[PDB]
């Protein structure tokens, strides 16, 4: 609202920084204009964070182990290095799966080499080899092993690639070395890229010569859905109701056989472009599989996505798509009728990772809500290119926002609701502003699809209109 | 599908027939899953004694550890000082993790910064990161002090914190008088408690090492209290209350209770409470220094005895009846303050509660884990209750601590079936609770997966988890509890006896089968 | 048979095959038991709406009541006065029962005497019993005061307590100066809370009615506090602490917290603490009198306003956020003491816990029962949490109380599915929780049998019990808890949210079935 | 020892009383002499309590509703009167049973007429009739109804007998009126007598003309076992192993059909003489059934009891008895070997209702323990006749002990352990003396029989040697 006021706010917030930090952070804050298409000319992204400023960004290990590789349920992922990284990331992300944990699934376990001083001084390749033998003995039903490098692995002269090659050839097992040391890159995004490269080099092509899998013209793969709270399942049900056969989903509730089967599908459905565009483009080049982005957040986006996907196939799929839309119409209409009056007019600010800051705006607009500000930890300029046309005029955009910046922006804009991660939640609850976790769905969800939309609407209503927010001022003061 | 009047979240939404059928189709068609009979057989095997032998032969593989890395402890220590910003020299991913870990345990905002070292610092060092980060942090968050720790990246490349900070001061990035204590906190050594110890020793040295000339032991008539790595706010509170009731002047060094319990009144307070710099400067003038968790306060003890010349008493953690008694008596001897009637009455009330639930507590078998001081205090209290510790696990314990716990166990008949494990993880403990089943587990939220596994074997094999320790992620506001002193002992006793009775009620609920024992009065 | 190394008590001893076979033989041969199919069919029928309609048509039969008789309340009130012996004029079996009931709730000794009237007194009254009993009690237990209540035997025969006590004094059985307040406490009227009210009014009248001439309202600069029937020691303690923090002079009238919490230090203290006779004599000089549980302190209110001329404030029970605020503000207005920063911070901490747990609390449906003031305070707090009270039961409530609760419910959208029942018992509530299933029950230990029944229908129909109220017989030391003020609100919030999460963990524990939702972080 | 010392202690305790109370209480305290078998010349019992002295005694209603009638599982017992009595006695006594509560068993429920003022003034017979109709509608599988009168019923002239007769004839249901008003008698004992009379008059003879029950020479009934913690089951298993057929079991886990079948047995086994001697003698006179007292407390008593019972039948039963004794010998021998060294020499004082203060002594002596004092709430002089020969010389005996008396006696004698009820437990725990509940077995048990003996020994050891008792003195006091 009131563009000139928003650039004024940007300048006033920036005044506190030293000159180098202020000059840097100025490039990462822009006022939105939906007409603008090339976001490079307004906002800058995917740059190093300013030291000492309390960024929200993670590291490459989080992007690779926490995001891409960890959800693969039937593999064992080794946190190679000291104890901290695997422990802080153990079961912190709700990438749901079906399995018998500790027997044939291992997502919520923490396998680590637990580096000690001697492993730092004399290297850890021999410890790695013994660890792999121990894994094979103690978890015989595992279907492969990944090695997720923490910072010291890259710093010291360890060579996990040769260990992985030798051991994998010795035990006839897929061992995937991942050089996702946390000092690499500037955020989780290079973690995504490194992980995708590991998938391509060590897993994706194992069945290039195998032609025993039976294929159909309706074979699809879901790429970049990590099944947070069951999101991927709630999307898969709609796709299969449309008459498609989902051969694989990457990587939530994913298995290594599904990854290896992906090169046999007819279309790749990319949910998170930011994290899986690398492998999607590779698959298009090497196997000729087309890919498309879709959005199952809220009924309007879901309907548009289903229609476009069905348009990629024959007339029978299109008829089935119209049947699915008709069948679900009363459910999301009832949700809208019940919850839109309680949320109409309310204003939201968001700050999330690489996809959801723009991807969820349609659902808020379906509940009659406005996104007056959004931003990303680690998005790239193409992400902002999509975001600007998604967002409205004179709205605030922030890339790699500092804690101080986001607090000041919120104190000025005064939105009715903030959606962000765990490190901002309690800050804004103390500030008396309703907050929804937009990474973990506040241990709720799923939000994808028609079934997810009802949960989304209920959650936003229950938090935004909660009576607690009216009691922060003691009656005597 | 959904019903607008009764909306279902993931549970039980995915138990609907359409979702079950879809998941079965996914599994059968594309997952190449091992047959269910194979899965059952392998699980059963993982519950066996032979599997336990293989599991305990592990030398290189760690599974489900029960400890964290040093800088987490360093950050917690730094948080206990007034208007102090924890600053971690190294990579920013570590700080994201530390903040989220503490957020989830405390449900409170946690302030911490990094200087975001990247691949470039791997060849040029992180000196520039330190200069710019100190300047940015001071300018933006306005702290009275910046406490510097390190991630393993910085430790491996050998960044000289002292030189970097001194150069930052000389070159005008931060004022020369601005306090910047530092500590090397290598994550490949020890654990989070070690990081707390290193950070505290760094702060104490920074404030007292160069000004010892005018210091006179006992001149301020106080006792210093060092709590160590403490994640129960009630523990800080109970120590303060007990010392105030005795009329004992004290100085709690590293007190984070205010900053981890700010009210929700419409404003965000980044800092609150905490040990002041004036208290740290005046600490050598105290009568003595008491360490509440000696088994991870060794470096601090060396500094306090060597430099402050305080005769640090040999005291256990004030947990349970006898150790609380000993702590109070030592404090009385040091300060010359008698133990008042209120504390005597509180002690008698704890004894009253013991004499009442003894019949339900007696002989109960427990597996427990956690940090060394907490574990040994819990073991001592359990022996006082007539309970049997069976599996005592401390992943970050050492041989000397293990010997001390063994001596504690040998002093009681109730310790006859106990074994102390050090360097073992929660997968080891899973095997133990399968092959020598205890009645309950006492530990942190990571024990819930062990309870899940034991239930999978069968209801008769299930070992319920009693959540005491750190971190507790799947219950709300338990960080407000107390475990030290008579009050903490009372809370623990209540938790234990009511867990026992709740399990008994569950087992006897079956109508006309086991409810002959579903007594109204217990 | 038994194994010496693992001895079994009744559970699970009687699940052994020999015992099972013997019990089956007993049932088949000699019990003439209804066939199991008939038993299942009748149970299923008892869970139906038609059965509920029959159940709510009851006019003469009461099943599983949720109240007790007046003299129990009278005894509890008498226990709150210094060196005071509760004395029940009537039959000794009543006193055996009162003592056992309170023993089992508090796990502490309870002193009370009877004058052991028998059929002879049924013919010729109990005057001789009164004389001899007063003399014996005073000689043996050496009380400063004897507080006399009545059982229903004495009430039906119309024993004149005043005449009997006066004749005892004139005939030299007890000194004329010895204080013997009395109250008629007929058990066929009201309930235990009414007995508390009657006893308190009797004591207050005895000490103040005849000496009002020299009394000046406000001259002692205190506020009187009347707690009513209170079985949580934390409630007395929190009221005292909150008034002390404000610097408000107060006089808690009927304070039994010391005598119900004596330490176990080798001696039996029959008396401890308690309101002194000087406090009761000086009470009319206070600024005002606050009644903590007004809905059963009506007779006391009439006496305090009519005789002491205190303008008793119209205040709800200080439960939850809003009512604690209102209580503190009224106390501030009466005393002229401002509300201090410590209480403001505590209030903000409760609000912080509410914001931290609201997502799990929202929309949860509760059935609850208990005494009127406790029930309405719990309803108000539940509405503040965004929870939905559905079945609100108060066996000893009245029409005016029900209207007040209905007005509370109408003030919030969360009260739209709530129904208030008065004069209904726990069999009515059993029907309600079958036909309109809530998420949980909040009540006393008598709700465990309802949980048993709902589980018998099936795990999906089970309603877990959350034990808050009186009596609690099947858990230990919960009488130490707090329900009033911000501290009590915090304890209740913690109990509720962790009951919710514990149930969720239980429902999601099944491996490969529901454990996709067995989250580490909640 | 020192009979003179104990007599002096009796005098010193008595000095505090007023003259009349002291003269009364002097007759109820005696020093034991085993040669004295006429206890009336020594101690007096079954007299009114002294007013104001804090007796432990209950009332008739407790003896009838709480003790005799309440355990009958398939009947509905109405607490007729105001609300208190049924509420305080609801599920307070652990008379265990097998059933579906609320459907075909009703032991732990509280049925009451909940008298109001109008019921006191205008009478309650019509309320009773309507209540009985409501019971029939809401609990159709009940097999009979008892009406347990509380104090006002006797005081207001209500005629529950006529209501019971009329309604029982109307509904073809057994309705048993019990005039157990609490003011009657002086303790629970007259409650026992009234309840036994009600059984005799309204239930016992319903099958006098019925000869369809098949009988054997080994038919027995267990009379006066209320199955506390399963005691009666643990005894019944031993009886059945000996080759006997237990037709009836009064009244713990008892059913009305078992009571009605009792007149068809060959021998009545009386555990609690005090409570069921009335019906046992009646059954001997009316049906010719002999009866005998037995004791299953501890191995010596249970072996003697099994042999004496088997002696009443032919040689096959005697052989089976010797086989049972041989089979169980290693179990109780192992219990003795484990727990006697932990308890040898320890001294116990007891105070319980009417049977156990003498019946448990043999069990205590089987663990090498001495009973230095015992007494009863409501025993009669035949009970003390049985008690004197089993207690040691110069031991203290107390009838209807006051709280002050028992406290002073304990302060002087200083036993190692006290066994009594809930109203004394916390008193003596605060004095630092171990205490076992001897009514409810401290929510433990069973203690009867060989299986019960192990539980008894473990309980006594765990309480007597508990570490809590060594911690009552603060180290700085
Ligand atoms: S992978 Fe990425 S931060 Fe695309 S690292 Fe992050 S489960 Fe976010 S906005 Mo947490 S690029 Fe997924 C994400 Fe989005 S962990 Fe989840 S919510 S759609
Ligand atoms: S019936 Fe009697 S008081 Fe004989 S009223 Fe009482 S379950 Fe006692 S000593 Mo409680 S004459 Fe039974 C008894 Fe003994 S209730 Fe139990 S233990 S063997
Ligand atoms: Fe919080
Ligand atoms: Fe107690």
């Amino acid at each position: 609202m009131s563009r000139e006021e928003v650039e004024s706010l940007i300048q006033e917030v920036l005044e506190v920084y030293p000159e180098k930090a202020r000059k840097d952070r100025n490039k990462h804050l822009a006022v939105n204009d939906p007409a603008v298409t090339q976001s490079k000319k307004c906002i800058i992204s995917n740059k190093k964070s300013q030291p000492g400023l309390m960024t929200i960004r993670g590291c490459a290990y989080a992007g690779s182990k926490g995001v891409v590789w960890g959800p693969i349920k039937d593999m064992i992922h080794i946190s190679h290095g000291p104890v901290g990284c695997g422990q802080y990331s153990r079961a912190g992300r709700r990438n749901y799966y079906i399995g018998t944990t500790g027997v044939n699934a291992f997502v919520t376990m923490n396998f680590t080499s637990d580096f000690q001083e001697k492993d730092i001084v004399f290297g850890g390749d021999k410890k790695l080899a013994k660890l792999i033998d121990e894994v094979e003995t103690l978890f015989p039903l595992n279907k492969g092993i990944s090695v997720q490098s923490e910072c010291p692995i890259g710093l010291i002269g360890d060579d996990i690639e040769s260990v992985s090659k030798v051991k994998g050839a010795e035990l006839s097992k897929t061992i995937v070395p991942v050089r996702c040391e946390g000092f690499r890159g500037v955020s989780q995004s290079l973690g995504h890229h490194i992980a995708n490269d590991a998938v391509r080099d060590w897993v994706l092509g194992k069945r290039d010569e195998d032609t025993t899998f039976a294929s159909t013209p309706y074979d699809v793969a879901i790429i970049g859905d990590y099944n947070i709270g069951g999101d991927a399942w709630s999307s898969r049900i709609l796709l299969e109701e449309m008459g498609l056969r989902c051969v694989a989903q990457w990587s939530g509730d994913g298995s290594i056989s599904e990854i290896e089967l992906t090169p046999k599908v007819k279309l790749n459905l990319v949910h998170c472009y930011r994290s899986m565009n690398y492998i999607s483009r590779h698959m298009e080049e090497k196997y000729g599989i087309p890919w498309m982005e879709y959005n199952f957040f809220g009924p309007t986006k879901t309907i548009e996505s289903l229609r476009a996907i069905a348009a990629k196939f024959d007339e029978s799929i299109q008829k089935k798509c119209e049947e699915v839309i008709a069948k679900y119409k009363p459910e999301w209409e009832a949700v809208v009728a019940k919850y839109r009056p309680r949320l109409e007019g309310k204003r939201v600010m968001l700050y999330i990772g690489g996809l959801r800051p723009r991807h969820v705006i349609g659902a808020y607009e379906d509940l009659g809500m406005e996104v007056v500000g959004t931003g990303y930890e680690f998005a790239h300029n193409d992400d902002y290119d999509r975001t600007m046309k998604e967002m409205g005029d004179s709205t605030l955009l922030y890339d790699d926002v500092t804690g101080y910046e986001f607090e000041e922006f919120v104190k000025r804009i005064k939105p009715d609701l903030i959606g962000s991660g765990i490190k901002e939640k309690f800050i804004f609850q103390k500030m008396g502003i309703p907050f929804r976790e937009m990474h973990s769905w506040d241990y709720s969800g799923p939000y994808h699809g028609f079934d997810g939309f009802a949960i989304f609407a209920r959650d936003m209503d229950m938090t935004l209109n909660n009576p607690c927010w009216k009691k922060l001022q003691a009656p005597w003061e | 599908s959904q019903q607008v009047d009764k909306i279902k979240a993931s549970y039980p939404l995915f138990l609907d027939q359409d979702y079950k059928d879809m998941l079965a189709k996914k599994r059968d068609g594309f997952e190449e899953k091992y047959p269910q009979d194979k899965i059952d057989e392998v699980f059963q095997w993982t519950t066996t004694k032979e599997y336990q032998e293989l599991n305990f032969q592990r030398e290189a593989l760690t599974v489900n550890p029960a400890k964290a890395c040093q800088p987490l402890g360093a950050v917690l220590c730094a948080l206990g000082f007034e208007k102090t910003m924890p600053y971690v020299h190294g990579s920013q991913g570590c700080v994201a993790y530390f903040r989220s870990y503490f957020n989830r345990h405390f449900r409170e905002p946690v302030s911490c910064v990094s200087d975001s070292m990247t691949e470039d610092a791997a060849v040029f060092g992180g000196q520039q990161n330190m200069k710019d980060g100190l300047q940015n942090c001071k300018a933006t968050y306005k702290p009275d002090m910046i406490a510097v720790s390190t991630t393993c990246m910085a430790e491996v490349i050998g960044d000289d914190l002292n030189a970097f900070i001194n150069n930052s001061k000389k070159e005008g990035f931060i004022p020369d008088e601005f306090p910047v204590p530092f500590a090397h906190t290598p994550s490949f050594v020890g654990s989070h408690v070690t990081g707390w110890d290193n950070m505290f020793e760094g702060i104490a040295r920074y404030f007292t090492l160069k000004s010892m000339d005018d210091k006179v032991v006992g001149s301020n008539k106080k006792i210093n209290i060092v709590p160590g790595f403490e994640t129960y706010l009630g523990n800080f509170r109970v120590i303060k209350r007990m010392l105030s009731e005795m009329g004992v002047g004290y100085s709690l060094l590293s007190d984070p209770e205010e900053v981890l319990d700010t009210p929700a009144d419409g404003q965000f307070r980044m800092y609150a409470g905490g040990t002041t710099q004036e208290e740290m400067k005046d600490a050598p003038n105290a009568l003595n220094t008491v360490l509440l968790q000696p088994w991870h306060l060794e470096k601090t003890k060396k500094f306090v005895e060597g430099t402050w010349k305080h005769e640090v008493p040999k005291l256990n953690i004030p947990m349970g009846l006898d150790w609380t008694d000993e702590f109070l008596m030592k404090v009385s001897e040091i300060s010359g303050q008698p133990i008042p009637a209120s504390l005597t009455k509180e002690r008698g009330r704890l004894v009253d509660m013991m004499t009442d639930s003894h019949t339900w507590l007696h002989g109960k078998r427990f597996a427990l884990w956690g940090d060394p001081d907490f574990v040994m205090g819990l073991v001592k209290f359990l022996l006082e209750l007539g309970c049997e510790p069976v599996h005592i696990l401390c992943h970050n314990g050492n041989k000397r601590w293990k010997k001390a716990v063994d001596a504690i166990l040998a002093a009681s008949p109730y310790g006859k079936n106990a074994t102390v494990y050090i360097g073992k993880d929660l997968w080891h403990l899973r095997s133990l609770v399968f092959t020598d089943k205890p009645d309950f587990m006492i530990g942190n939220s990571y024990g819930k997966f062990i309870q899940r596994d034991t239930l999978h074997k069968g209801k008769e094999f299930e070992v319920p988890l009693i959540r005491i320790g750190f971190p507790i992620f799947d219950r709300h506001h338990l960080h407000r509890s107390t475990t030290l002193g008579y009050e903490g002992a009372m809370q623990i006793l209540t938790t234990l006896v009511n867990s026992i009775l709740e399990r008994l009620d569950e087992e006897t609920r079956g109508m006309q089968a086991t409810d002959y024992n579903h007594d109204l009065v217990r």
